[PDB]
This record gives C-alpha cells, structure tokens and sequence, in this order.
RNA sequence: AAUUUCUACUAAGUGUAGAUGGAAA
C-alpha cells in the first residue's frame, strides 16, 4: 500500500515536535499523543510503535502551584532567581529528558522500519 | 548611610558566622572572642560619650578575668588603675602644664568661672581622653591581630 | 509564687526615647533673629570639606618627607627574602627586619618636620592657612574637638601595627613584595628585549633616567616609594600616552606579544598600589550608571576578558582551576551532571567505601559526621569531576559553553537594553513612577550579578597547591571589575526603595561645643539646658550663653502663675569619682587627711587581689562616709544613709551603696509671667516636649515610650527608672513640600481598605494630609535613659530557669512554627501533652475600649503579592512587602508577650541553622531572624501598658526573662525563656502515635523495586473494612536506624490529591490497578504474585501509589479548604488521625491542621528538654543537652502516648 | 489617610492599636 503517506505525516510530526520540543512546557503555547498516532498507523497495517509511556500526564509544565514530592527541591532549600530557578530549572530539564525519550522511540521507529525495507527516514 | 551601613554590618556578620569552625582547638572560645569583638565595636563607636560625666555607661580586670575562664592568652594591656582619665571632674583638679601657655597669651588664672579659659582646658582634657581610650582600644585590636595570624582566622 | 515572680530587676538597660519639639511663643524668630541655624547647617555641610583640606595637606605630608628616605636595610631583606630562603629560623629574621623596616619608616615621620604638630589643636589653626577656604577653616575657630574621629584614625596611618589603611604595613609587605616579586619575574623577560621597543622610547619619555633594569634590580625602591614613583613604575607596566596620540606601549603588551606563538606561559609585571555613587537626582544617576555599565565601561570590558578567557580556558591544567565547596558547589555540579545530587552522591560512596563497614545500613550519628566530614574540605578540583564523570562528559568544554551561554545571556539582555546608553536619551517620568526604564535597568544589573554569582565558585579561598597562577592572575584581574557592580546595586536599589521625604538631621549645637551632656544643678550654668513641667504639657528650657544664670534667681512664686522646675541631682559614677574627689589637691588641703589613710590608698589594698583586708578597708570606708558627711553639696542635695562599718564585706559593696542611692529629682517652683517675659526677651529658649500623646484628645492608651517619660518624674520612681544624660537635639528639613501632598479634601466621604470594618465608609470634618510630619520642620529630641541602672536579683539567667523548670511540677509550652496555611501557628502545650489553646496569628485582635476589630494580615501579603506579580517583580514591591512583613513581626510581639504572661510558659522556637525545612510560609528567611531580634529585644524588658505602673509586669517592675543579643549564632540552644530546637520531623508526623515514613518511594527500577516489594511483610486485602493492609518492619530498610515501635500496619482510606490538580481514591486506586492487571487479591500475602511481571509502567504505577499511601501533608496550593493532615496507620482505638475530624471542635486534644501540628511537634521536643531537665543533679544543669537527636525524638514521641 | 519613628489602620473625630535604642562610620 501507499505507506508512505503515513511515514512522512508521521516524519513531518516529528520534525514539528523536535523542532520546537521548548514551547511544550509553556502552559499555553500553540500546541496540542501515542494512542492517536498508533490509531493512523494501524489503520494502514504497520507495525505499532512500542512506546516508552502512554500515560503521559507527569510531564510538568506550569502547575506551578499544584506539586511537592521532589527531594532534589528540597535539597535546593536546604541551603539559603536564586531557587525559584532550581525548582524551574527542575521541572524544564524534566520535561525536556521526559520528551526526547518520547522522541527517540520515533526515531527507534522508524529507523527498524528503514533497515527493514531499504527505505530512508531519520 | 544606609546601604554601606547593612553592608558593613553583613559583611562581617558572615564572617562571624563563618568563622565558627576554623578554630579547631579546644573549646568554644568563638563565644569569647565575638563577645570582646562586639565590645570593642560599642567601645570604639561611642568613645566620645564615656567623657560625659553621666552617659549611658559602664574594665580590663574584667575583660581578664572573662578570658581566663575560657582559656585564651590575656592581653597585655597598658594600663590597669585607670582613674586619671578625666571626665567631667572640672572642679577636682591643678597640675596642668599648659597653664605656661594660657598665660602666653592673656586668659585669666586658675579660676575657671572665666568663660574664656573654660573651653581651653575643656579641649586639652577632651583630648586627653580621647588620647587615653585610643591606647586602650590598640591594645584590643593588638590581641585579635596576634590571635588571628596565630590561628588563622579573621577579627579587625 | 509562680514562674515570674523571680524574673525582675536582673540586669541594667539602656532605651532611648525620641520626642518631638515644638518652640513656644517667639521662640522661633527669636532663633531666626539671632541666626542660630546656619551656623550648625554649616557645621554640618563644611566637615567633608575641611576633611578633604586636610587629607589634602596630609598626603602633601607624605610625598614630601619620602623624598627625603633612603632604606638601609632593604638589601638586606630582599637577597635574605629571595636567598632560596631554608629558613630554619632565619624568616624569623626577616620579619624582625620587616618591622623594624617600618619602625625606620615611622622615625622618619616621627622625626619628620615637628609631627607633633599633626594632630593637635593648632591644626585647624595655623599650618592650614598657609583663597576662600581661610574661613572655611576659620569656621571653627571655638570648635575643635569634632576632629578627634580624624585626629586618631590619621594617626592610625602613620603606625606600624601592620594594620591596613597604615603607610608602613602597605610600603613594606605589599608593595616590597610585589617589587621583588617582579624583579624575579625580570629573569622570565630577557629573552625579548628588543631596544627599539623597550628602550628607545620608554626610557626617553618617562624618566630620562638609567634604564627599565634599574626598576626590576633593587635599589630604585626609596626612588618608587612615593606615588610619583609608582606612577613611574605603572607607567613602565601599562603604558603612558604623554597626551599624545602614540599610546606608547608597555611591558604588559611587550609580554602579551610573546603569545603570538600560542604559548605565554610568563607572567606579567604586577601593577603597583599608589599611597592613598549617585543617591541624589535622576540626571545624576542615570549618568553614573551609563559612566559604569555602556559598552566601553570597565566593567563591560572585564566580561569580555572574562569570556575570551574561558573561550580559551582549555589551555590551562585542569589540576587548579579549584570549584569552592558550598552553597553554589551543589549548583555548579547540577548543571553539568544534569543532577543537584549527583557530586554529592559520588563523595558519599567515595567516603563510605573507606570508611563505612562491610555492612551498609548507617546510623544518624555516623551520618552527621559524614556531613561534617562533607564540609571540612575547602574546594574541589576540576580533575576531581573529571574523575567523578563517566563517559562522553569533558568539563572543558560543557563549563565552557556555559559560560558562554551566559556571556550571550548578558549580551542579548544588552540587545534589550541598547536604547538605554544612548547619547539622546530622555526621561519621560522620574523613576519613582517610571517602569520599563527601572526594570531594564534591574534586569541589567541582576543578570550581571547572576553571571558574578556563577563565576564566583572559582576562587577555591587559595591558600592551596601548586594550582593554575597562570590563570588567575587575570581571573581575579578580572573579578576585582566584576565586584564593582555592587557599587551600583547598592546605590541603584537604596535609591529607588527610599521614601518620597528625607530624614537628614545634624546636631543642634547652639553656639556651644559642651552642649546638654548632664542635667545636673550646679553644672547647669555650663550645660545650659532644663526642663519645666506645668501641668502636663511639658517644656525644654535653653539658656543663651549671653545670659547663661536667667534661672538662679527666681522667686518661689506665690502669685499662682508656676512653672515647676527641675534640679535633678546625680552623683556620677562614684566607684571611680570619689577617688577622683578625695585625693586631689583640695580636698587633701581642706580634709587632711590621716597619713595611713593615704598610704592605704596610694598602695591600694582596697580592691581586691589578696592584699584586700576587712579592717584596713573599713577606715578607707569611715573615711569616705565622715568626707562625704563634710562635703557641702552631697551633704545636702541627696539623702545618703548607708549601712554600718562592718555591714561592707566590699567597697564595690559601698560603691553600689552609694550608687544606688545618689539619685534624687524634686521640683521647687518658679514663676509663670516673669518666665515667659524672659522668653520674651530673648534670653531663654523654650522647647515643648510632644508627641501624639501629649494632645487633649488622646482618649487612649499611650505610646510605651510616653508611658516611661511620664513615669520619670513620678513619686514611684524608686523602683527604678533613672533619667540618664547624653541627651541631644536635632532638626530636619522639608522634605516635602505643602502643596503636592495628595489631601484627602474634608467634608467627603473618605474610603477605607480594611475590609472586616462594619463602617465600610467613613468621612471626618477636616483635612487629612498625606505625609503631615515632613510638610514644616521638625525639632527631635531624644532623652536617654537607662532602665533598672541598680540591679539586685542578679543571677545566671540560663541556669536560673533551668533550676526553676525543673523544681517545677506542671510548667506550661508555647510552641511558635511557621506554616505554608499560616506564618505563625501558636500552640499552648501542658507539662503533659495536652493542646491548651491553638490558633492561627493571620489575623490580628486590637482590643481597644470594648471592640475587639480584629485585621488580617494573610490578606495583605497575597494582595500584595499580586502586585508583585502584576507589576514584573521590582524592588519597590520587594521592600514594600519586607517592610510589610517587618511590621508584623513587630505585632506579634504582643500576642507572644501577652500569652507568656497569661500561660507563664516558656517559649519554644524553631532553630534554624539546623534547618532541613522546607519553609512555605511565604514569607523570607531573614524575616525570620528579625523576628529573632525584635523578639529578644522586647523580651530583655517585657511589659504592657495597661497594667498598673507599681504592680509587677508594670513599666517600672518589667520582665528580664531574656539575656541581651550578641551576635547570629550565638542566638542558639537557649536564651532564657526562649529555647532553640531543630525542626527536623515536625510537620510530616502522625501525632497520635508517631509514624513517619523514611522511605525513598522515587521509582528508580525493578531491579530495586522487586526487592523493594519483597522487603514488605504481608501485602493483603481486608473484605470487611475494604482496606489494603500492608505490614512491614523497618529494620531491613535502608536510612532507618531511628525508629522505635518498626511494627507499622499500614492501611489505605480517607481522601488523597493525584496530579491526575484532581481526587482520586486511595482504595479504589489499589483496586483498579489491580483489577487492570487480574489478581484475585484477597488471599494476602499476594507479594509473592507481585514478584513476576516484567513491564516497567505497572512498577511505575505503583511506586507512585506507595508514595501516595505515605503522603501525609496534602495541600491543594490554590485554596486555603483543603489542607488536610491524615495519618495512614491507626491507634489502639482502631481509629487513625484526619485533620477535618479534628477542625470542627471548639478545643482539640490534637492539632487541627498542618502548620498547628508543626507547633505541636516543636513543644513536644521542648517538653522533652524539660522531661531531660527533671533527671539530672543541679550541678550539671548547665551542662545537660537540649540538642535532641532525631532518634531520641522519634523515641519519646511513640512512647509518650502508649 | 494624620504618627518622635515604623507597620496596619480611620478605631467615634486633628487621631486608634501595637512596636521602636539613639549619634557614629
Ligand atoms: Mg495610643
Ligand atoms: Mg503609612
């Protein structure tokens, strides 16, 4: 079939995603997962993703009044910008670690289904 | 006034702070040290005021007997009978030399209900005290240079 | 006789007023005829300037006399100096040669053209004369002794203490050795002597004198010793231009050009040290900020060295480049390992590997000694992380580009920034109303300090190795620029956080130098100043010194026109007056006195030493007693009666005899109408003594301060509050002007913003200016006195309500703990356990006559909070909330004194210095420690007005229950009533048993969270309570050596808070994840089912409900409702703890909410203390430990309840 | 929104309730 369709919507989405990963933990950026990607992709009859996460909601953004749990925020206390940047430079450090390992699996993705059919997608 | 004020005052507030583990002897004698730093730092604020004659204050023997109990070397002051400073005993006294230049010039004799001659030996025991608490005052600072190059740590 | 009843009259004091002073009747133009201001505003402007005169006359001094030294000795210190030394005492040598160099330094001043001359009287007289400035000068030709804080500091710089603003210790131990330092360093420039650059031009347009080897050979020292010289010798460094366009180069491009070889690799010629900011108007300032930070400011050109040096950064050794240990070391390491914990993780395991058993599980105290261990070393190498890091991390290159992040940081904020330093700039508003221009100028100079913080960890306090001097000769080179923008911060922000008005004030002198020092009758001819009460409005007289006697000779008036007078008779100091008095010439020629009496003074065994004796002391003691009955004015004025002869076992005894007694204060009268026609003519000046109390509509309680100046002069006044001298006066300035304060009109009907006020609106019939007080002038006065000057129940304080706590039986607690739902949280515990009274302090009760119009503050913090949001966070808003919360900690101080009164407790407070809090009260750190001082200071005279003045706990008979404060760690583990404790496990605790969790529940792996799940004892699932029981001991746990019970059954209900902000079910969540993955569940233990699935997300998912089973603290952070504590393990009444079941009471027997537990937590540890201060002998009460140990804790507070 | 001074006020109408230790670099 016309694969191709998929692979490069697919493509094109993750040079959105990595081309501005940054804007994703902005509360309210132009923005807008992984159940609906592999909804379009079994509709053509690839293989699925075999993503790291499907659940998704710990990613922090800007619930900046809605946590407390971290230890390493505490250890930021524990000695007298200044914090505030700890626990902000925390949470963007988490979300960027958090969204590369979403991105990797893409790439996983599609370069098993590039040394599969001598295609060429990276 | 101000700014320069807090920043001088924090300053060596962190190094009061700071210097709480450098010692490494003994004891705890920080506690004594800060406690004579402190006194110095009212001592040498208002020296003027202990020329009145009932300011709001109130030595060494006492500052000795202190240091001993904590186990420092003493001071080596340069004085200890400390009762010739004058103060405000301007109708208790006469042996000045300087009654060879009043009468250089005019003024009147020893009789000081002459408002003239008042303030002229005002100023010589004025400064005479100030001349006697300066030499008490370098011998405090002489103690916490010694104890500072001898253990390292920072008092001034 | 409860637990106050000892704590008064401990220990002398010393307040000082401060009322204001209003002139009576033609007072004022009296002063302003006979000009009496611009003869002290002149002696307040002038002193800079005559300063400046004779600073410029002192440094005259200096280069004159050191033309005129030759060092005979200097050749013999530099050779022995730089001899390859091998000391073996022979430095001892050199240092006696040092300062004997400086003492032949200082006889050369001695001797240097009179001297003696230099800090005398005659200074201001007759050297400095020899333009305008002669009257300058001559402005204080009656008026000398204001010099003695110049005439001892500028005799402090011609010493030889080694001190530093000296010459000496600077022309010997710096300048010397930066000289010989490179005069050695000449050896590493001979290999690039090129004499058409170093030679053919220096030497003909510098000096003309024998070449730049006669700099570094050293025999031109006397020759540079002067600051000509040393503008010789950086001119041969730098470079001069001789003001023309050559900028002729020097010996620092000469050697920065060897590098053109891409290897320096010799340092350069050190610059000499020569021999010796805004705060006005908006044109000024912003011209000194553009003067400091444009694009060509040296500061700007320190970042570009700076950047360009660690652009190339990786020539240098990583072996010295030291990382310094501390607050920015956890930072510096976070950003390059991606982890805050990860450095200190690596030296954990690098320390427990040598020092830690073949086992693993550790104590507390081992762990506090770890940590101490951790703090002991001074810095790190950049070698050290090098080898703390694994694979594909090289620090030259990830601390380099981060360094140059910020560097482009800095630039892009200068690419904000650029319509700032323009040569056509404008300002459209002043700055007090301006924003975008103080906000560019804040972001500007906070992120430079930002960068100034980050590359401040690259000192390593060095004193150390052979570490990287090629490097940080230009590194601190550069800092030393860097470190000026505080210059700029600390003028920039105390000129926009300063208030519209001014509070400028010079002394008022009044023609005298020897002006108000005493209040004594015959000395007040010569003070020249008294005060006059009539009624109640009360009066401060000033006499001219024209006619200095117009109070002598009044008549006691009989006509009923009085002013009552003052005499206020004071013996001043008499351990060390009457020896003044009794052995001075005429008191030795009107006395005799006995020969044994005098050799017995003169010898002095009246003091002690062992050469003290009774009875050879006691005719010293008759003597003085029979002199004193003979003087005629101490005969008379007071009413001495001492004790008997034997009745002294100490002459400091009869010293606090007499100085208790010689005191006394009458009023005999005086007249009305012949006063005021004195005033009238000019000969007296009369001041009234006032505040907003001393008015006829005051319909309230005072002021505490008019409280004590209305006690002065009461009949009860033995007890004892004496009036001191040392008084002075003051006058300001307008600041303000009339017209554009902004007037609430009269007759309107005027807003209000506390919002709990049933009057929602109010109106009145007048005016009410904004800011009154600074419209006209004001005369301050300030009137010292000294509270309790005799002490008598004089003890250790410290050990005194130890030995009182513990002969106690039932000794009240107050607990104060900051919360996030409250600032402070009081809580009032019995010498049981038992909560008395627990209540937040966010809102503030003023119970005036019978209204009790309580205020809130928490209201006002977020209020103004937003503000702060709304307005991009400027220091206006900052200190307007520090000021904010400044002010409520001052209010507290009430409610805290008031309930130590009602409850007679001691209080407990949280110590800081072991911190280990996360502190969410939304309120600073150092607020706290104000907090700290504003308590202790109230508490070293505790008293409130309402009481009755003779009664105890009144103005007179005040609480000491405190010791004065010394300094910021000397405030810890007790201080009277006040107690220190740490604040570890005193907010996550179940307080009806004491379970805490010490479980690192951060999902790591299944490799551990397999072992994890197994370590549990019995996972089940109860049917007929619907609860998931898990079981567990603690003693196969990892960082768990603190516990006592480690039986915990654990259990799951009551609600919870998921991110999901949601509301999830504890049990229904444990349910539904275990129905997603098919258990029959109900045949527990089921670990032995969860030990065989191998997906990650289903572990994941459970380490987050673990977590969510020991969360205790639950906050919805966006509403004050839901802050709920719940305990997820239960008492022996099968019942556990939850908040919202305790709130709605009247009186709990537990704390209602989180911050009231932190409370409640800390009055447990004190009542701990006290349980420790019953079991000990008196003899160690000093000695025994208040400093609880977490398990020791933990211990007491399961075992309390059983 | 008035103050010896500071904070929060308008608190019964030129103030209320608490606090406040000043000069000096
Ligand atoms: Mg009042
Ligand atoms: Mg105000």
């Amino acid at each position: 079939d016309e694969q191709h369709d998929a692979l490069a919507q697919l493509c094109a989405f993750r040079h959105k995603f990595h081309s501005n990963k940054d804007s994703l933990f902005l509360s309210e950026s132009a923005f807008s997962m992984q159940s609906d990607e592999n909804s379009k992709l079994r509709e053509v009859g690839l293989p699925t993703i075999e993503w790291s996460f499907y659940d998704n909601s710990h990613i922090p953004d800007d619930s900046f009044r809605e946590w407390f749990n971290f230890a390493n925020y505490s250890e930021l206390s524990e000695t007298i910008d200044e914090t505030y940047e700890l626990v902000y430079d925390e949470l963007y450090t988490e979300a960027m670690g958090e969204y590369e390992e979403l991105n990797q699996d893409i790439e996983k993705y599609l370069r098993r289904i590039d040394e599969e059919h001598g295609t060429q997608y990276c | 006034s101000k700014a320069m004020y807090e920043a001088k005052e924090r300053y060596a507030k962190k190094k009061m702070q700071e210097n709480t583990k450098i010692d490494t002897l003994t004891d705890e004698q920080h506690d004594a040290l800060a406690q004579l730093c402190a006194f110095r730092h009212k001592f040498h604020s208002n020296k003027d005021s202990l020329f009145l004659s009932e300011s709001a204050f109130s030595m060494q023997s006492d500052e000795n007997s202190k240091l001993r109990e904590v186990g420092l070397p003493t001071i080596e002051w340069s004085f200890y009978d400390n009762s010739h400073i004058p103060d405000d005993s301007f109708r208790e006294w006469f042996n000045f030399a300087n009654y060879s230049e009043l009468s250089e010039t005019i003024g009147l004799e020893l009789d000081l209900d002459d408002d003239e001659t008042y303030e002229l030996v005002y100023d010589e025991l004025y400064t005479e005290a100030m001349g006697e608490y300066e030499e008490l005052n370098q011998d405090i600072e002489k103690y916490l240079r010694r104890i500072d190059e001898e253990h390292g740590t920072q008092y001034c | 006789m409860s637990k106050l009843e000892k704590f008064t009259n401990c220990y002398s004091l010393s307040k000082t007023l401060r009322f204001k002073a209003i002139p009576v009747g033609k007072t004022q133009e009296n002063i302003d005829n006979k000009r009496l201001l611009v003869e002290d505003e002149k002696r307040a402007e002038d002193y800079k300037g005559v300063k400046k005169l004779l600073d410029r006359y002192y440094l005259s001094f200096i280069n004159d006399v050191l033309h005129s030294i030759k060092l005979k000795n200097l050749n013999n210190y530099i050779s022995l100096f730089r001899k390859k030394t091998r000391t073996e005492k022979e430095n001892k040598e050199l240092e006696n040669l040092e300062i004997n160099l400086r003492k032949e330094i200082a006889k050369a001043f001695k001797g240097n053209e009179g001297y003696k001359s230099l800090f005398k009287k005659d200074i201001i007289e007759t050297i400095l004369p020899e333009k305008d400035e002669i009257a300058l000068v001559n402005s204080f030709n009656g008026f000398t002794t204001a010099f003695t804080g110049f005439f001892d500091n500028r005799e402090n710089m011609f010493s030889e203490e080694a001190k530093s603003t000296s010459i000496a210790f600077r022309c010997i131990n710096e300048n010397l050795t930066r000289y010989i330092s490179n005069m050695d360093i000449f050896e590493k420039v001979d290999a690039i002597f090129d004499k058409h650059e170093v030679q053919e031009i220096k030497e003909k347009i510098l000096n003309s004198d024998y070449d730049v080897e006669d700099f570094f050979e050293g025999e031109f020292f006397n020759f540079v010793l002067t600051q000509e010289g040393i503008d010789v010798y950086n001119a041969i460094i730098g470079g001069f231009v001789t003001e023309s366009g050559e900028k002729i180069k020097g010996l620092n491009e000469y050697i920065n050009l060897y590098n053109q070889k891409t290897k320096q690799k010799l340092p350069k010629f050190k610059p000499l040290y020569k021999q010796v900011e805004g705060y006005t108007s908006d044109e000024e300032v912003l011209e000194v900020f553009r003067n400091t930070l444009n694009k060509n400011s040296e500061i700007f050109s320190s970042i570009k060295k700076l950047e360009k040096l660690f652009k190339n950064f990786d020539e240098y050794s990583s072996a010295g480049i030291f990382v310094k240990n501390g607050p920015a070391i956890s930072t510096i390491s976070k950003d390059i390992f991606g982890e805050w914990n990860v450095i200190r993780d690596k030296w954990n395991a690098e320390y427990d590997d040598i020092h830690l058993k073949k086992k693993a599980v550790v104590t507390e105290k081992y762990e506090d000694d770890r940590r101490k261990s951790f703090k002991k070393i001074g810095s790190f190498s950049l070698e050290q992380l090098q080898e703390y890091a694994d694979a594909d991390l090289s620090v030259v290159e990830k601390l380099k580009e981060i360094i140059i992040q910020k560097v482009d940081e800095i630039y892009k904020v200068y690419g904000s920034s650029e319509k700032l330093f323009d040569a056509d700039f404008v300002l459209e508003k002043s700055l007090k109303k301006n924003d975008a221009v103080v906000a560019i100028m804040k972001d500007l100079l906070d992120s430079v300090k930002s960068f100034e913080n980050y590359i401040k960890a690259f000192f390593g306090e060095g004193k150390e190795t052979n570490r990287d001097e090629s490097f940080y000769g230009d590194f601190v080179l550069a800092y030393d620029i860097l470190l000026k923008v505080d210059h700029i911060y600390d003028a920039i922000r105390n000129y926009v956080t300063q208030k519209p008005y001014s509070k400028d004030k010079f002394k008022l002198y009044f023609q005298n130098p020897q002006f108000m020092g005493g209040w004594d009758k015959d000395k007040e001819t010569d003070y020249r100043a008294t005060i006059l009460r009539y009624g109640s409005k009360y009066y401060l007289a000033i006499m001219d010194k024209k006619y200095a006697k117009c109070l002598q000779k009044i008549d006691k008036d009989d006509v009923n026109g009085n002013y009552e007078k003052i005499n206020y008779k004071l013996l001043p100091g008499p351990n060390k007056m009457l020896p003044k008095v009794f052995f001075s010439k005429k008191w030795m020629a009107y006395y005799n006195p006995s020969e044994d009496i005098q050799k017995i003074y003169k010898n002095g065994t009246f003091k002690k030493g062992d050469m003290f004796n009774l009875n050879d002391c006691h005719k010293l003691i008759d003597f003085f007693k029979d002199s004193i009955s003979r003087y005629p004015k101490w005969s008379n004025a007071y009413d001495f009666n001492f004790s008997e002869t034997e009745k002294y076992k100490d002459i400091a005894g009869f010293y606090r005899e007499v100085e208790e007694q010689g005191y006394k204060v009458s009023f005999e009268s005086a007249s009305k109408k012949e006063v005021d026609k004195l005033v009238e003519e000019g000969k007296l000046y009369m001041f009234q003594i006032y505040n907003k109390d001393f008015s006829d509509k005051s319909h309230g309680t005072p002021n505490l301060h008019t409280m004590y100046f209305k006690l002065l002069f009461d009949e009860n006044n033995h007890g004892q509050i004496r009036l001191s001298g040392g008084a002075e006066l003051f006058m300001r300035r307008a600041s303000l002007k009339k017209e554009e304060l902004v007037v609430h009109p009269a007759n309107s009907p005027i807003a209000n913003k506390n919002p709990d006020n049933p009057k929602k609106t109010t109106t009145l019939s007048y005016d009410v200016y904004k800011d009154k007080r600074f419209s006209e002038d004001q005369y301050e006065l300030h009137i010292p006195i000294a509270i309790n000057k005799c002490p008598k129940n004089i003890f250790k304080i410290n050990t005194e309500v130890r030995v009182l706590l513990k002969h106690d039986d039932n000794p009240y607690v107050i607990g104060i703990d900051r919360g996030e739902r409250n600032l402070l949280y009081i809580v009032v515990v019995d010498g049981k356990g038992n909560i008395v009274e627990q209540y937040s302090l966010n809102e503030i009760i003023n119970n005036f006559n019978g209204i009790r119009i309580k205020t809130d503050y928490h209201s006002l913090l977020d209020k103004k909070e937003k503000e702060r949001f709304e307005a991009r966070q400027n220091w206006t808003s900052i200190e307007n909330i520090k000021e904010l919360k400044a002010g409520y900690i001052s209010q507290v101080v009430h409610k805290i004194c008031e309930l130590v009164e009602k409850y007679d407790a001691v209080i407990a407070l949280e110590d800081l210095n072991s911190g280990f809090k996360n502190s969410r009260v939304k309120v600073e750190k150092q607020v706290y420690q104000k907090f700290e001082k504003m308590l202790i200071d109230k508490l070293n005279y505790m008293v409130d007005k309402k009481s009755n003045p003779c009664a105890t706990g009144g103005a007179l008979k005040g609480y000491q229950i405190t010791n004065k404060f010394e300094s910021f760690k000397s405030m810890s583990t007790q201080n009277g009533f006040i107690f220190y404790i740490p604040a570890w496990l005193t907010s996550k605790i179940d307080p009806s048993t004491g379970f805490v969790n010490l479980l690192k529940t951060k999902y790591t792996s299944i490799a551990d969270s397999k072992k994890f799940i197994s370590s549990f004892d019995r996972i089940m699932y109860v049917p007929e309570e619907d609860l998931f029981e898990f079981a567990l001991d603690y003693k196969n746990f990892s960082r768990t050596d603190a516990d006592y019970i480690k039986k915990w059954k654990l259990y799951s209900y009551g609600n919870r808070i998921r991110i999901f902000w949601e509301e999830v079910c504890l049990t229904s969540a444990y349910k539904e994840l275990f129905n997603k993955y098919g258990i029959n569940y109900q045949q527990g233990d089921i670990r032995a089912l969860l030990c065989e699935q191998s997906d990650k997300a289903f572990y994941s998912s459970f380490m987050a409900l673990m977590s969510l089973m020991l969360q205790m603290r639950n906050s919805i952070t966006g509403r004050t409702d839901v802050d709920f504590l719940i305990s997820p393990v239960k008492n022996s009444d099968g019942i556990f703890y939850d908040s919202r079941n305790y709130e709605a009471q009247e009186n709990a027997i537990l704390p209602k909410n989180a911050d009231a537990n932190g409370a409640y937590n800390i009055a447990r540890k004190v009542l701990w203390a006290i349980g420790q201060f019953k079991k000990a002998e008196d003899e160690k009460l000093d000695k025994v430990k208040i400093a609880i140990s977490n398990k020791e804790w933990l211990e007491y507070a399961q075992t309390s309840v059983k």
